[PDB]
C-alpha cells in the first residue's frame, strides 16, 4: 500500500489512485500512510476495511447515473489532482444548480449476477451559511436502500478540527445490493454520490499492518 | 445581493500603465460575497457598445484574454479584501472608455467547504458595478469653472422656475453633479457633455422647483470631477 | 468570435405596446444567451439569462425566448422607464461578445416644452468670457429648433446643443442651447433672445432678457 | 490541547429535556446540538425533548458520552445548547485493573 491506506485507495484519494483496480491476496498497510483528500471519517471504519480486504480487489464499474438538476464534479483545495482542486475519484460531489437542489431521486438496478458494493458518503458543513450556499435547503438528509434495507443519514452542521483547511467533514457509508436486488438514493442535499459500484468477491484475501519489507 | 464598485480612473499618456480596482460588498445566497463568483472585466468605448475584456474564476485560475488586451493587461484578485484588479500597461488612444467588473451568477467556489466546482461557468452578468472612466490623451486635466444658472423675476414658464449649474472647461470626461448633497433630486436633468472646439468639455445641470419652494429654500450644486481632484460646492441664488 | 446582430437599430413604440427585440448570432450558441438593459450613464442590468429565464426582482412584463441562433427579448407592456438600450451577450465559447445594442423610445403625446433663459453669471463676465443657457423642459417630440437672438440679429455657429436621454418615467426629453460669445461682444449688445420652434407650440415661443436687468 | 504524553478521557453529556418549555428556557435555541471531535473522530447527539418515567421527580435526562484524545491531538467542543460540559479529562493508564460484581465482605 506505500504510502495508502486500503480504505484510501477505495475512495480513490489523488495519490492514492495508483491502486485503481488493484487486486491482491494480501494488502500491506505501512505505519507511514497518509489521507491527503478531503477529510472524512468512516462509522464503522473496521468493517469497511474488512470486507474490502476480503473481498480482495478494488475493481469498480462506473455507472451511468442521471442527477437531474445539480452540479457534478465538486472538488476542493485539500484534495488536489495535479495542479488544481480535486475529489475523490469514486466519489461524486454535488451541489445546488442555479438557485435550487431539488430532490434528487435515482435508482440503479443490479441485474448481474454478483453483489455490488457501493460507497457513499454525506457532507458536513461547518457553517449554515456553508449549508445553504452548497444544497439551498437549511438541512439535508440522504436516504440509501434496497429492497431490504435502509440507511437514512442527517447531516450535522458545525465546527470540527481544521484539516487540510477544512472544519468539514464527510461520512461514509456503504450499500450492497444483491442480484436483483436494486439501488436508490433519494436526497435533498448534501449528498455525496457513488460513481458506480465495486465488483465483491469471496476468496482468500485479507490485510496486514507491517513495515516489514517486501523481499523477491 | 453582492455590489461592486470599481475605482481607479483617469487620463493616462499613451503609453502608460493603470491600475483598475473592484471592491465587492454586500452578499447573496448562503451570505456569499464577491469571492465565491468569477468576476470579468468589460469596458464601453464612447457612445460604443459593451466589450469583453478578461474573466478570472473564484479561486484566482482559469484566467482568459479577449485579443484587444491580451499581453498588456493583466487580471487578478485578492479574495481577504474581496477585491478584483486589471493591471494595464503600454495603453493606447483606443482603450478609452468606461470600464466595469462584472460579477458571474454561478457559484464557484465555498472556501469554508473547500468546494470548488469542477468548471467555470462564465454565465450571465447578474451584477455591474457604475464603471470606471479611463481616458488614454496627451492632453493634461484640467479642472472644471461652476457657474450658477440663476433663477430671475418672469423666468416662470409652466408653473415653475428653473435654476442650475454651468460645469464649463474640463477633461476629461466625466463629471458627476448632484444637488443638495442628494437631498434634491426629483426634477433634475444633468446634460450629456459637450465637446467645444478648444478641446474642453462643458455640460449644464438643471432642477425645476416651485417659485414658492425657492423662497423658502436653499439650492446648491455638488461637482465632481476626479481626475482632477475638483470637489466643487456652488450656492445658487436669483438675481 | 460569434457575431451577435441586433435589429432593429433603433425601435419606437408607445406606452402599453408589445415590443419585440431579436438576436442572431453568427452561430449555434444554443441557450447561452442572456439580455441586459443600459440606462444611459448607468452599468447594465440583467433582465434574462439563459434565453428564457427571469432574474430574480426584473418585472414580470419581461420574457425571453429563442434558441440556436435566432432570440427574442418580449416586453409585454412598454413602460416609459424601459428606454434605453437593450444587449444581447453570448457565452458558448470565448470570447464574450455583446450585441451591438437596440435602443428603445417611446412614442407619446405631443408636450410642449418649457422654456427659460438664464443670462451669464458674475463669476463669469468677470473672466472675460459670456455664456447664455437656453433650456427647453420635458417636450415630446425630440425635433426642435432653437434660433438664438442678439439684439434682434439672428445668431448662428456660436451655439451648442445638447439633450438629455428620453426620459425612463415620462418619456420626454429636455434640451439646452448655449450661445458662447467673448466679454466683449457680450457688451456690445444688450437684448438676448431664445426663439423656440417646436411641434408643441403653435407659434414660436420667445425668452429673452436685456443686459444687465 | 493535549500536549501531554498519556491519553485524556472527557466525559461529557447532552440533556433531554421533557417540553418544550425546558428547552426554550434553559437553551433559549427550539433544538440543540452538541459536537465533540478530535483530529479524527466526531460523535454529534441532538437532544431529543419529551417525557421519559418520572425519577427523582424528573421526566428529562441526560445522556452520558466519552472521547478520548490522543498526545498531540486536540478536543473542540461546538454547542448551540443541551450540552453538559466537561470539567477537565480522567488521565488514561493501562495495566492489570479490572471490575467484578460481588456481594462477598472484603477481608484480611
Ligand atoms: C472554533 O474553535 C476552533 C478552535 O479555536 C477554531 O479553529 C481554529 O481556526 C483557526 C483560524 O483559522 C486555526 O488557525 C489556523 O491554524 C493553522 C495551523 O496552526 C498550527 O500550525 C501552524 C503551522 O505549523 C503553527 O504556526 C501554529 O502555531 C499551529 O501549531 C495556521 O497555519 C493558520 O495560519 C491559521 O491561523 C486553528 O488552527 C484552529 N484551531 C483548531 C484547534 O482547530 C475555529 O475557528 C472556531 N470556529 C469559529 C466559528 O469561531
Ligand atoms: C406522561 O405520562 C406519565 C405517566 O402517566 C406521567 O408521569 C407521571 O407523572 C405523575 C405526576 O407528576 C406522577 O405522579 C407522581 O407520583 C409520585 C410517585 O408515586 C408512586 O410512589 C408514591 C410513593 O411511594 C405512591 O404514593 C404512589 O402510589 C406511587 O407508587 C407521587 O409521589 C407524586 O405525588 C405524584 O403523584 C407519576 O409518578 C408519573 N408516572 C410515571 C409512570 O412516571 C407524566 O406526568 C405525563 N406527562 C404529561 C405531560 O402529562
Amino acid at each position: 500500500g506505500i504510502d495508502c491506506t486500503l480504505i484510501d485507495a477505495l475512495l480513490g484519494d489523488p495519490h492514492c489512485d495508483v491502486f485503481q483496480n488493484e487486486t491482491w491476496d494480501l494488502f500491506v498497510e505501512r505505519s507511514k500512510a497518509f489521507s491527503n483528500c478531503y477529510p472524512y471519517d468512516v462509522p464503522d471504519y473496521a468493517s469497511l476495511r474488512s470486507l474490502v480486504a476480503s473481498s480482495g480487489t478494488l475493481e469498480f464499474i462506473t455507472e451511468g447515473f442521471t442527477w437531474t438538476g445539480v452540479t457534478q464534479n465538486g472538488g476542493s483545495n485539500a484534495c488536489k489532482r495535479g495542479p488544481g482542486s480535486g475529489f475523490f475519484s469514486r466519489l461524486n460531489w454535488l451541489t445546488k444548480s442555479g438557485s435550487t437542489y431539488p430532490v434528487l431521486n435515482v435508482t440503479m438496478p443490479n441485474n448481474d449476477n454478483f453483489d455490488k458494493l457501493y460507497i457513499w458518503g454525506v457532507h458536513h458543513p461547518s457553517t449554515n451559511q456553508e449549508q445553504t450556499s452548497l444544497y439551498v435547503q437549511a438541512s439535508g438528509r440522504v436516504t440509501v436502500s434496497t429492497r431490504r434495507s435502509q440507511q437514512t443519514i442527517i447531516p450535522n452542521i458545525g465546527s470540527r478540527p481544521w484539516v487540510r483547511g477544512l472544519s468539514s467533514r464527510i461520512s461514509i457509508y456503504w450499500t450492497i445490493v444483491k442480484p436483483g436486488d436494486v439501488l436508490v438514493i433519494n436526497s435533498n442535499g448534501n449528498l455525496i454520490a457513488p460513481r458506480g459500484y465495486f465488483k465483491m468477491r469471496t476468496g482468500k484475501s485479507s490485510i496486514m499492518r507491517s513495515d516489514a519489507p517486501i523481499d523477491t | 445581493q453582492v455590489q461592486l464598485q470599481e475605482s481607479g480612473g483617469g487620463l493616462v499618456q499613451p503609453g502608460e500603465s493603470l491600475r483598475l480596482s473592484c471592491v465587492g460588498s454586500g452578499s447573496s445566497f448562503g451570505e456569499s460575497t464577491l469571492s465565491y463568483y468569477a468576476v470579468s472585466w468589460v469596458r464601453q468605448a464612447p457612445g460604443k457598445g459593451l466589450e469583453w475584456l478578461s474573466i478570472i474564476n473564484a479561486g484566482g485560475g482559469d484566467i482568459d484574454y479577449a485579443d484587444s488586451v491580451e499581453g498588456r493587461f493583466t487580471i487578478s484578485r485578492d479574495n481577504s479584501k474581496e477585491t478584483l484588479y486589471l493591471q494595464m500597461t503600454n495603453l493606447r488612444v483606443e482603450d478609452t472608455g468606461v470600464y466595469y467588473c462584472a460579477k458571474h451568477m454561478s457559484m464557484q467556489q465555498v472556501v469554508s467547504a473547500g468546494w470548488e466546482r469542477a468548471d467555470l461557468v462564465g454565465d450571465a452578468f447578474d451584477v455591474w458595478g457604475q464603471g470606471t472612466m479611463v481616458t488614454v490623451s496627451s492632453a493634461s486635466t484640467k479642472g472644471p469653472s461652476v457657474f450658477p444658472l440663476a433663477p430671475s423675476s418672469k423666468s416662470t414658464s409652466g408653473g415653475t422656475a428653473a435654476l442650475g449649474c454651468l460645469v464649463k472647461d474640463y477633461f476629461p470626461e466625466p463629471v458627476t453633479v448632484s444637488w443638495n448633497s442628494g437631498a434634491l433630486t426629483s426634477g433634475v436633468h444633468t446634460f450629456p457633455a459637450v465637446l467645444q472646439s478648444s478641446g474642453l468639455y462643458s455640460l449644464s445641470s438643471v432642477v425645476t422647483v416651485p417659485s414658492s419652494s425657492l423662497g423658502t429654500q436653499t439650492y446648491i450644486c455638488n461637482v465632481n470631477h476626479k481626475p482632477s481632484n475638483t470637489k466643487v460646492d456652488k450656492r445658487v441664488e436669483p438675481k | 468570435d460569434i457575431q451577435l446582430t441586433q435589429s432593429p437599430s433603433s425601435l419606437s413604440a408607445s406606452v402599453g405596446d408589445r415590443v419585440t427585440l431579436t438576436c442572431q448570432a453568427s452561430q449555434d450558441i444554443r441557450k447561452f444567451l442572456n439580455w441586459y438593459q443600459q440606462k444611459p450613464g448607468k452599468g447594465p442590468k440583467l433582465l434574462i439569462y439563459d434565453a428564457s429565464n427571469l432574474q430574480r426582482g426584473v418585472p414580470s412584463r419581461f420574457s425571453g425566448g429563442g434558441s440556436g441562433t435566432d432570440f427574442t427579448l418580449i416586453i409585454s407592456s412598454l413602460q416609459p422607464e424601459d428606454v434605453g438600450t437593450y444587449y444581447c451577450q453570448q457565452y458558448d465559447g470565448l470570447p464574450f461578445t455583446f450585441g451591438g445594442g437596440t435602443k428603445v423610445v417611446i412614442k407619446r403625446t405631443v408636450a410642449a416644452p418649457s422654456v427659460f433663459i438664464f443670462p451669464p453669471s458674475d463669476e463669469q463676465l468677470k473672466s472675460g468670457t459670456a455664456s447664455v443657457v437656453c433650456l427647453l423642459n420635458n417636450f415630446y417630440p425630440r425635433e426642435a429648433k432653437v434660433q438664438w437672438k442678439v439684439d434682434n440679429a439672428l445668431q448662428s455657429g456660436n451655439s451648442q446643443e445638447s439633450v438629455t436621454e428620453q426620459d425612463s418615467k415620462d418619456s420626454t426629453y429636455s434640451l439646452s442651447s448655449t450661445l458662447t460669445l467673448s466679454k466683449a461682444d457680450y457688451e456690445k449688445h444688450k437684448v438676448y433672445a431664445c426663439e423656440v420652434t417646436h411641434q408643441g407650440l403653435s407659434s414660436p415661443v420667445t425668452k429673452s432678457f436685456n443686459r444687465g436687468e
